[PDB]
């Protein structure tokens, strides 16, 4: 589960490219240019102005996970054959990954290289009624980070922000099971009436 | 859909919720459940229940300043021409409660002797805004007042809904605080079934003396008092 | 689809092939020719003031005429017509309605004789308007002067013409709400429709293969194309929702439960109203 | 009238020479915490801005001004009477607020934020 | 309602909630999340708003969001400015972590709501009564701990470690950041490493254990006890 | 940029009525300041009377133990204040005709 | 205590005889109800557990 | 006092009735008998706008100050990992990944293809 | 079941000879399928697996 020193330098130039992503995506759906800072009032007030409408708050949701995913898939396209440090028969991660036999290569990299976009409900995480995501940010706080962008992995570890949303993400997925199976159960006794 | 939602409690941890309606006339409505039944009283009848007030009081309250903010002064005058055109009849506080006694006479079990400000009297010091007591009319009409610039100012969008699912609109219903409201309200029908019970004597005439100890002893061994069961 | 059958659905669309030469531009000219237009997406503010007999100054503010003629493709004759015949009318019928449950910058003067003959008539076919005037050099704002009687008391006039202007319509072809021109997936140049009439498009056909217009509204493919279109609508349907969660289920079950729910030639669900018409009593018992 | 308990009228109603001439004299409305003493002090540090930090006995005050209801009552001859001062009702010039501040410290980053 | 919330931070567990139906719904408290369980004396508090420059209430007559309306438990007391109850907001938190103040208790919170445009009604809400939630950070000036509930949680800065601290934007910083975990999720080793329904799972799986439930186990008499040797 | 003081007058002899905003009371009218005889801050009633109104006021309970107002009266010639420490007082105003109550019962009712 | 303080929001459960007072035809023999109660609790107290017969 | 369309007594300060809903030349407050039987004021105007998001549009949006809508083809998908396309034979695909079963089962990946676009899933 | 939700049911009591052992002679109590960890993704049972062999010795 451990990337080579010449593959961990790696993830961590291409996650140093992250921490301008947050501004320009959020410079980019205020229509503002030239890389306004991001405690400028002019930006600050065009935040609220997009947090108090569901339709804007979507648009630039939408923004910024599709321009963070691309770092996400910078960091595995160039790792997970190559950074690592037992290659592919011996190291039996990979090896039960790309047999088929248990997991995925999206298991894999998260695993060793990072977690990626916590999405919520299909768009991101939530916020509160003081443009806070969590009470350890800025308000309006145009960080990668502070949207949900975990930079960490399972192997070296997850921050305490970066925990509670990839716990938001682990709840959505228990209620949405529990809420599946009672839907598609009367859809299929329905059918085993006439059709029987 | 609007509305102002407040949970007051008293200080014997006993909760009351009175919601503030706004309906599409200009029209403002109080909302509250006695019994298990709901009820609802338009809300400048207890605005000019609560204390002596005028009607610019009630519109200074309200309008602090901002008398150029025409949307405040256009929903107000079909809330104050709404009670003198729907209630010509109620000129001071001494007269609305007489209105207001006489009409929740009943569902308050109040005795025969209780004039009818005495009853309304009774109703606003058991119902709207109970955290500020007895003798705090002038702040259970202050109260109300900001309660309806949240509610105008909500309508108008100025405000954001309150979430109630967002922990911190919420708190925590102890245990031995749940547990000490239902020990009330287990006293107070323990003092019911007393009237209850004497009533069901004076429905004869068989011997009903209130000053004699020994006609005390036999109501108090005919009521259930095991409480503690 | 296969419960319930809903004549209604939420979301109804219609796929629109346009032909090999008719350009983009045409394409997306054609789009702003069908999509509804609200008068209340015309109209920057509307300043009503009440004077006290009483009056109502209702002065709208539209948007620049080479705006709402660009993002609508209305002119400034068209909102001539469309407050003058039907949002006046419209407002009448509320105020009334109101009454009735009830009691239970710049200035421009000295018109022309067709800005006067426009306002006496329209006087005379109204009930209370007595003054009218519309900007026909700019097309930047209406005004009128709605006087009540001298006895009526406050009334919300400005939450009464919110209401009007996002209900009255400038050019609405029928059941469609908005048209689209989407990504064209595989070579296919289509026009995505938000609302279903298959009548409307037929007169289009300078711009569609109405040949090859294809709808999800399957109760509305029956009543115009009859029960073996709805039909193939339905195994297409189906296949849509499968399709879309690379699952793979085999056409033979999707004909059959198809030829199941077209049985009658009508569109029947399984529910209990689908299977009010059957011969087994036990089967019926035996559901709910 | 005087229904309630312990009340006695007012009768030696000092003289207010509200004069009124035209050189001019202007009604203030000052307002005052618990923790000042007035007739203790003498000169009262005022400005039309706000940055009137007066420093009275280890506290630091702060009289605020505003330009943009309520009634003054003066006597009538030498009866009290209380009536309402006018012109031929009236409002007072300036109104002023002292208010008690306190120092928040500077957050000490150099020593709160260890590596 | 099932859905996890920030506002939550460090009052709820994001991990302990059960698995199944009752998913959010049966939520835990964090470690460290005390509960009030008296009222505080806030019967000086009025006196000391005074002193600042909180206009009294039933003189000044204003109101709308143009202003802070500033209420102790529900009592409207008076009026300030947005810029001024800003200063009162931090003021009366410098005084109260500060055990210097006769009037002031620590477990009081200062709920200043700033002013927006369409966001939460502005005003300056302190609460000090029962059944609050309530959970310690430390204060950055003094460097001393402050009581902290969470209506005030939403416009504060905590900083979550000492490292992060930013320059003239966190005022508080909690503890250690194993104060918003639950105790049985906070007993998982290295629980940072696992996915995140595997944390939750374990504190599921923590409580159906056979382990030890007592050792009075000879002066009990159970339905079913399960005890590992 | 300090402004000297006169004198100060602890005396009361000066009050500050508030009433509804807009309010007449016609000049020939006379007010009663009463007082409440403890010698520290002093809780007032005021009380006054016309033909066809009578209205009173009183200093409010909560703040007139802990907020002071002073009545000033400036010169900008000399530049002074003098000081004249007034109460406050809450002030309404009842009409001397709609003081009538109705039965204190229904008077007429044997049914339940 | 909460329990105390919270039998003093109850203290009024009232009710009268139907006895008249017996004086001459006056204007307050026709208006008496009888003689009033008020049946009320101004203290509760829960012991403590402990062993009785 | 006349207070936009509210005019209230100078003495008792009680709403007065409409000027026009009362007969001829006379104005009286129900408990101070007034003194203005004069109707005096006879325009009493009160403009009221619109709320300016009271009308919705696609041209209302394009006058405020931000980006209201997505463009055609200005939101590419970032998600991007070297799995084999077994249809065009494409090494790009956009994953997604949504959880569905309880806690005992993993994450499911969905596989969208770039360039021909063919659905593909893998359970685990 | 451990302390990070990998749970299973006892499959066999496997008798002890032919069951692998160690340099040490150690042979393990419990045998874990390292199939499990892939989906799971349970990365805090590695290293406490390798700091409660750090702490034994
Ligand atoms: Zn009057
Ligand atoms: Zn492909």
């Amino acid at each position: 589960l451990r990337l080579t020193a010449e593959g961990n330098k790696w993830r961590t130039d291409i996650l140093k490219t992250s921490v301008d992503t947050g501004r320009e995506a959020a410079a980019e759906v205020t229509n503002l240019d030239k890389d306004t800072p991001a405690d400028d009032p002019e930006l600050l007030k065009r935040l609220q102005e997009i947090l108090r409408d569901n339709n804007k708050s979507g648009i630039l949701d939408a923004v910024t996970s599709s321009k963070v995913n691309a770092i996400t898939s910078q960091v595995v396209s160039k790792c997970v054959p190559d950074g690592t440090m037992k290659k592919f028969p011996c190291n039996s991660m990979q090896a039960m990954a790309l047999s088929g036999a248990k997991g995925s290569n999206v298991n894999v990299s998260q695993i060793m290289c990072l977690l990626g976009q916590q999405a919520l409900e299909g768009r991101r995480v939530p916020v509160m009624v003081s443009g806070k995501t969590l009470p350890s940010f800025k308000p309006y706080e145009t960080d990668a980070m502070a949207g949900g962008y975990v930079k960490g992995r399972f192997y070296s570890g997850i921050k305490p922000q970066e925990y509670y949303f990839h716990c938001m993400a682990g709840r959505e997925g228990l209620i949405d099971t529990a809420v599946k199976t009672s839907r598609s159960g009367y859809l299929q006794r329905c059918l085993t009436k006439q059709l029987e | 859909h609007y509305g102002i939602q407040i949970r007051s409690v008293r200080p014997d941890q006993t909760s009351q919720t009175n919601v503030l309606h706004y309906l599409n006339d200009g029209q403002v409505t109080f909302r509250f459940s006695w019994r298990k039944n709901e009820y609802l009283v338009p809300v400048v009848m207890i605005l000019k229940a609560l204390c002596h007030t005028s009607d610019r009081e009630i519109f200074d309250g309200i309008i602090g300043n901002d008398v150029k903010d025409s949307f405040l002064t256009d929903r107000l005058e079909l809330l104050l021409r709404g009670f003198k055109k729907r209630y010509p009849h109620l000129q001071n506080r001494t007269q609305v409660l007489q209105y207001l006694g006489d009409k929740f006479r009943v569902v308050f079990q109040a005795s025969p002797d209780q004039s009818d400000l005495e009853v309304g009297q009774e109703v606003l010091d058991r119902i709207v805004l109970v955290h500020l007591g007895k003798d705090g009319s002038q702040d259970k009409f202050r109260m109300l007042l900001f309660m309806i610039r949240k509610l105008y100012s909500l309508v108008a969008g100025e405000c954001s809904p309150d979430n109630p699912d967002a922990t911190q609109h919420q708190e925590v219903l102890l245990g031995g605080f749940l547990y000490g409201m239902i020990l009330k309200e287990k006293i107070d029908e323990y003092l019911q079934n007393i009237i209850a019970q004497v009533r069901m004597d004076i429905n004869r005439g068989m011997a009903i003396n209130f000053k004699d100890k020994r006609y005390m002893s036999r109501v108090l061994m005919r009521v259930n008092e095991n409480i503690g069961s | 689809i296969v419960m319930t059958a809903s004549a209604a659905i939420k979301t109804p669309q219609m796929t629109l092939p346009i032909w090999n030469d008719v350009s983009d531009e045409q394409a997306d000219t054609f789009c702003k020719s069908i999509s509804k237009v609200l008068l209340s997406e015309v109209i920057d503010k509307v300043i009503v003031t009440e004077t006290t007999a009483r009056s109502y100054v209702i002065h709208m503010r539209f948007f620049d005429n080479n705006e709402y003629s660009e993002e609508y493709d209305v002119s400034k004759e068209e909102l001539q017509n469309v407050i003058s015949n039907q949002f006046i009318h419209l407002l009448e019928a509320a105020i009334v309605k109101e009454i009735k449950k009830q009691k239970r910058v710049e200035a421009n003067n000295n018109m022309n004789k067709v800005q006067r003959d426009r306002q006496s008539a329209i006087i005379s076919h109204h009930r209370f308007i007595t003054k009218y005037n519309f900007d026909d050099e700019s097309g930047k704002w209406c005004e009128f002067k709605l006087e009540l009687a001298a006895d009526t008391e406050k009334l919300l006039m400005v939450n009464i013409v919110e209401e009007i202007c996002r209900k009255s319509i400038i050019r609405q072809i029928p059941h469609i709400d908005r048209c689209v021109h989407p990504e064209p997936e595989n070579g296919k140049r289509v026009l995505v429709t938000e609302g279903v009439n298959f009548q409307a498009m037929w007169d289009q056909e300078a711009f569609i293969d109405v040949d090859g217009i294809t709808s999800n509204d399957v109760a509305a493919v029956l009543k115009t194309y009859g029960v073996e279109a709805a039909r193939n609508t339905i195994v297409n349907e189906i296949n849509n929702v499968f399709s879309r969660y690379a699952i793979s289920v085999s056409f033979r079950h999707l004909d059959l439960i198809a030829d199941m729910m077209t049985r009658q030639g009508t569109y029947l669900a399984f529910n209990r109203q689908g299977m009010e018409t059957s011969t087994s009593s036990f089967m019926k018992m035996s559901y709910e | 009238f005087s229904i309630p308990d312990g009340f006695k009228k007012c009768k030696h109603l000092k003289n207010f020479p509200l004069n009124g001439d035209n050189k001019q004299q202007q009604v203030w409305l000052i307002k005052f915490p618990s923790n000042v003493d007035i007739s203790k002090l003498k000169s009262l540090p005022v400005d039309f801005e706000s940055s009137t930090t007066m420093t009275i006995d280890k506290h630091d005050y702060k009289i605020m001004d505003d330009t943009d209801n309520m009634t003054l009552l003066v006597p009538s001859e030498s009866k009290e009477s209380l009536k309402i001062a006018s012109t031929a009702p009236l409002q007072f010039d300036k109104v002023f607020s002292v208010s008690e501040t306190a120092k928040i410290p500077a957050i000490d980053y150099s020593k709160v934020r260890v590596p | 309602v099932r859905k996890l919330l920030p506002e939550s931070w460090g009052f709820l567990c994001p991990v302990h909630t059960p698995d199944g139906s009752p998913c959010g719904l049966l939520n835990h408290f964090a470690h460290k999340c005390r509960i009030s369980t008296q009222q505080s004396d806030v019967s000086r508090i009025p006196s000391i708003l005074y002193s600042l420059g909180v206009a009294p209430a039933s003189h000044t007559f204003a109101a709308g969001p143009s202003l802070c309306c500033v209420q102790i438990d529900g009592k409207i007391i008076g009026w300030v400015s947005h810029e001024q109850g800003k200063i009162i907001a931090d003021t009366l938190r410098y005084w109260k972590v500060e055990g210097k103040t006769p009037g002031l208790p620590i477990d009081l919170e200062i709920g200043y709501v700033p002013p927006s445009t369409r966001g939460q009604y502005p005003g300056l809400y302190l609460f000090g009564g029962h059944s609050r939630m309530l959970r310690p950070v430390r204060y950055l000036p003094l460097d001393k701990e402050d009581i902290v509930g969470p209506f005030e949680q939403v416009y504060m800065n905590i900083a979550v470690t000492p490292q992060e601290i930013q320059n003239n934007v966190h005022t508080h910083v909690e503890f250690t950041p194993t104060n918003i975990l639950s105790i049985l999720a906070n007993l998982t080793p290295f629980s940072d490493f696992n996915q995140s329904p595997r944390n939750m799972y374990q504190c599921q799986m923590g409580k159906q254990t056979m382990g030890t439930p007592g050792v009075a186990l000879c002066h009990r008499s159970d339905n079913k006890l399960y005890r590992l040797q | 940029s300090e402004i000297e003081i006169e004198s100060v007058q602890d005396q009361p002899s000066v009050a500050v009525g508030s009433f509804f905003k807009g309010f007449r009371a016609p000049s020939d009218t006379t007010f009663d300041l009463y007082k409440k005889k403890k010698s520290e801050k002093d809780e007032f009633v005021l009380h006054g009377e016309n033909e066809r109104l009578e209205y009173e006021g009183y200093t409010d309970s909560s703040s007139q133990a802990s907020n002071q107002y002073v009545v000033g009266l400036f010169n900008p010639e000399k530049k002074s204040i003098q000081l004249y420490k007034a109460p406050v007082l809450v002030s309404k105003v009842v009409s001397k005709s709609s003081k009538n109550l109705r039965g204190p019962k229904i008077k007429s009712k044997s049914d339940t | 205590g909460l329990l105390n303080l919270g039998v003093k929001d109850i203290g009024e459960k009232v009710i009268f005889d139907g006895k008249p007072l017996n004086s001459e035809d006056e204007i307050s023999n026709s208006g008496y109800l009888g003689n009033k109660l008020s049946v009320s609790v101004e203290q509760v107290s829960i012991a403590k557990p402990m062993s009785n017969d | 006092s006349v207070v936009g369309s509210l005019i209230f007594c100078l003495d008792c300060g009680d709403l007065l009735e409409n000027p026009n809903a009362v007969l001829g030349s006379n104005v009286e407050c129900s408990q101070c008998k007034a003194i203005y039987p004069k109707s005096q004021f006879s325009n009493l105007k009160v403009v009221t706008t619109t709320a300016d998001d009271a009308f919705p549009s696609s041209l209302r949006a394009k006058k405020s100050v931000v980006k209201t809508s997505l463009k055609k083809n200005e939101l590419k998908d970032g998600a991007t990992i070297k799995e084999k396309c077994p249809q065009c034979g494409n090494e790009e695909m956009n994953y997604h990944t949504l959880q569905l079963r309880s806690a005992d089962e993993g994450a499911t990946v969905f596989y969208t293809c770039t360039s021909c676009g063919y659905k593909f899933r893998t359970n685990n | 079941s451990s302390r990070h939700g990998q749970k299973g049911v006892c499959s066999r009591k496997w008798p002890t000879i032919d069951m692998p052992f160690s340099e040490t002679g150690i042979q393990p109590d419990i045998i874990i399928n390292p199939h499990a960890f892939p989906s799971r993704m349970t990365i805090g049972m590695f290293v406490e697996s390798l700091a409660g062999k750090a702490g034994a010795l």
